[PDB]
């Protein structure tokens, strides 16, 4: 009866609250890191070093293009992967926590604030190692693609999305869950607690559904990587030409400003709706 | 003694800017 309808009334919205509470939160991490990950990337990938290399009279004056090809690609192809990474990594360990969190609200308290600090710490790996890892295998995979590619090839904006395509293939068959988490290994009773988290984040990592959102955000990522390419063909480009236009799209593609790509990831109703969906698994008894 | 990419790269090299 209206009795009934009350009462799941009530438990959605108590949730509703909590969630979006825990989502304006998120966004705000999100935010924060992006700084740091944009640095991590640019000293990983210093194209500007060798740029100005080349603004210096140098020999090898091919071996440093060459370098600047991978790099440039590398490092707007990496910047797609790790910011839509970034973005759904933290919405599943905030709801996930966040869900612990909310149940603890009802004698033995599952996630203390000090379990919380240790299980969210963990995002240090995609930050850290897992980068890293990326950086090396998204490397690879353009060295690949674009090694055997002259500078003075002239590239269409749809042969561009067909190297980054190419590069996507590569890179995604070689999942991405590896790259977010540090592996599992074959003790303290709130570190007890931690390691059932993680696994529990993991497994997460691993499900149907993360993977249909992570490949919704990066389909939009790279797309987007094109539209913002698109303006500087107004025809065919030297990929010498290319270099310097791709090699831009780190600064807009990690963004905290409105209306760029990140805050698009941030406000996509499909990553909300992954979202809720696992704070209401991870809240209820 | 390749002018055209000589070219080519001193004008890609501008757009970095």
């Amino acid at each position: 009866g209206q009795e009934r309808e009350a009462a799941e009334y009530i438990a959605q919205a108590r949730r509703q609250y909590h969630f979006e509470s825990n989502q304006r939160t998120c966004n705000m991490t999100v935010l924060s890191m992006l700084p740091t990950l944009r640095e991590a990337l640019m000293q990983q990938l210093n194209s500007e070093s060798l740029t100005a290399l080349l603004k210096n009279r140098p020999s090898n004056k091919l071996e440093i293009w060459e370098d600047l090809k991978i790099i440039s690609f590398t490092r707007s192809t990496v910047a797609v992967y790790s910011t839509c990474m970034l973005v759904v990594l933290l919405r599943v360990q905030l709801n996930i926590i966040g869900g612990y969190i909310y149940l603890d609200n009802a004698t033995t308290i599952l996630a203390p604030p000090d379990v919380q600090q240790q299980y969210l710490s963990s995002i240090q790996h995609l930050l850290g190692d897992g980068l890293t890892e990326l950086i090396t295998v998204i490397k690879q995979a353009v060295q690949k693609v674009l090694g055997s590619v002259s500078l003075k090839h002239s590239l269409s904006l749809l042969d561009l999305e067909q190297k980054l395509k190419e590069i996507r293939n590569l890179v995604e068959q070689h999942l991405l869950s590896h790259y977010m988490m540090p592996d599992e290994e074959t003790l303290s009773p709130r570190d007890i607690t931690t390691i059932k988290l993680l696994n529990e984040t993991r497994d997460m990592l691993e499900s149907p559904d993360f993977s249909t959102v992570l490949n919704t955000c990066l389909n939009r990522g790279f797309s987007r990587l094109l539209d913002n390419m698109a303006e500087f063909f107004r025809v065919s480009l030297p990929l010498a030409k290319i270099i310097p236009i791709v090699n831009g799209q780190i600064h807009s593609v990690c963004s905290e400003t409105p209306s760029h790509f990140v805050q698009d990831l941030l406000t996509m109703e499909q990553v909300k709706d992954f979202a809720a969906n696992v704070y209401e698994a991870f809240s209820t008894p | 003694a390749d002018r055209e990419l000589e070219e080519l790269l001193e004008s890609a090299l501008d757009d970095f800017d």
